């Protein structure tokens, strides 16, 4: 079963996730994410650094972006 | 045709490498390497087709990708070869690698922007065009997101693993390839990307010229592993869904197989490579 959906404001920016296998958005812009066999997640802006959940990947992306808009992939 | 430790380059070799990389960028060729790599990063998955990463072909795929890049450099200046970065030895920000005459240093704290070296945004010579993070300047945070590069003792532990790879041939595997890649164990290759930070931590990691020097040393570790384990070879060897078997061809080239890339000496040698 896929992770639960989420929606929160993290460091001033809206992050959302939902089962689709799973989609994440930063301020309404889709962020490419991927699930590893062991259940961890990465995103295209943190793609060598597994984190435990898609919300953690969205948060890691906000950290990475330092305020910058995400470009569509 | 000799790949040298970056720390040993002469001033003239550094100048010619930088100029050749900047000309590939100016002509638009460099960015298409960045784009190819990101496409494979985003498509290689543990339960589906996987070629460039998280799979046995991670090593021959990057060997051929680096050969493509080196050949492009040699079309600009035939004397240039890819150097390699031994991050187990040159492990601090004061390594000459990060000097203004080579790759430039770490990014400033406000926005990660690299402020010196030939690839600093201020030079006008290194626009970041293929991107996901919308910013257009090279960024790094050396040692920011993880605080140590692998040590030699860690590298040696990985080199001692005898099996090249094991089912399920993905990020969950035991074996040499996945411990070198870093998804399991003490973590060599993925940790180095995390350590550099900035674009090197993303699917558009070839935006940083250190990408090539990192992968040339990963590639050297594959060659060292072979010398330690003459009785071990690439697996799988036939009939494996979603994974490139030994004699199967690899995208995007379609005309080369892992079998064609196991012996690096067909293409280059190293300044030094231990014999078994
Ligand atoms: O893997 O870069
Ligand atoms: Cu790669
Ligand atoms: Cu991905
Ligand atoms: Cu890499
Ligand atoms: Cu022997």
């Amino acid at each position: 079963a896929a992770p639960e959906s989420f929606d929160e404001v993290y460091k001033g920016r809206r992050i959302q996730g939902r089962p689709a296998g799973y989609e994440v958005f930063v301020d309404g812009v889709q962020l490419h994410v991927m699930r590893n066999a062991d259940g961890s997640w990465i995103s295209v802006v943190s793609h060598y650094d597994p984190v435990p959940t898609p919300r953690a990947a969205a948060r890691a992306a906000v950290d990475e972006l330092q305020g910058a808009p995400l470009l569509p992939f | 045709t000799v790949r040298k430790n970056q720390a040993t380059l002469t001033a003239d070799e550094k100048r010619r490498f930088v100029a050749a990389v900047l000309e590939l960028k100016r002509s638009g060729r460099y960015d298409e390497f960045v784009r190819t790599h990101n496409e494979f990063i985003m498509s290689d998955t543990d339960s589906g087709e996987r070629t460039g990463h998280r799979s046995p072909s991670f090593l021959p795929w990057h060997r051929r990708f680096l050969l493509d890049f080196e050949q492009a450099l040699q079309s600009v200046d035939s004397s240039v070869t890819l150097p390699y970065w031994d991050w187990s030895a040159d492990r601090t920000v004061r390594a000459s690698l990060w000097a203004p005459d080579f790759l430039g240093g770490t990014g400033r704290s406000t926005d990660g922007r690299v402020m010196d070296g030939p690839f600093a945004a201020s030079t006008g010579n290194w626009p970041i065009n293929v991107r996901v993070d919308s910013r257009t300047y090279l960024r790094r945070s050396l040692g920011g997101s993880v605080a140590e590069l692998p040590t030699r003792a860690e590298v040696e532990s990985v080199l001692a693993i005898s099996a090249y790879d094991l089912p399920p041939y993905n990020s969950a595997s035991e074996g040499f390839r996945n411990h070198l890649e870093g998804w399991r164990g003490v973590n060599l290759h993925n940790r180095v990307h995390v350590w550099v930070g900035g674009q090197m931590a993303t699917g558009v990691s070839p935006n940083d010229p250190v990408f090539w020097l990192h992968h040339a040393y990963v590639d050297k570790l594959w060659a060292e592993w072979q010398r330690r384990h003459p009785d071990s070879a690439y697996v799988p060897t036939g009939g494996t869904p979603d994974v490139v078997d030994l004699n199967e061809t690899m995208k995007p080239w379609n005309t080369v197989r892992p079998a064609d890339l196991l012996d690096h000496t067909a293409y280059y040698t190293f300044d030094a490579l231990e014999h078994h």
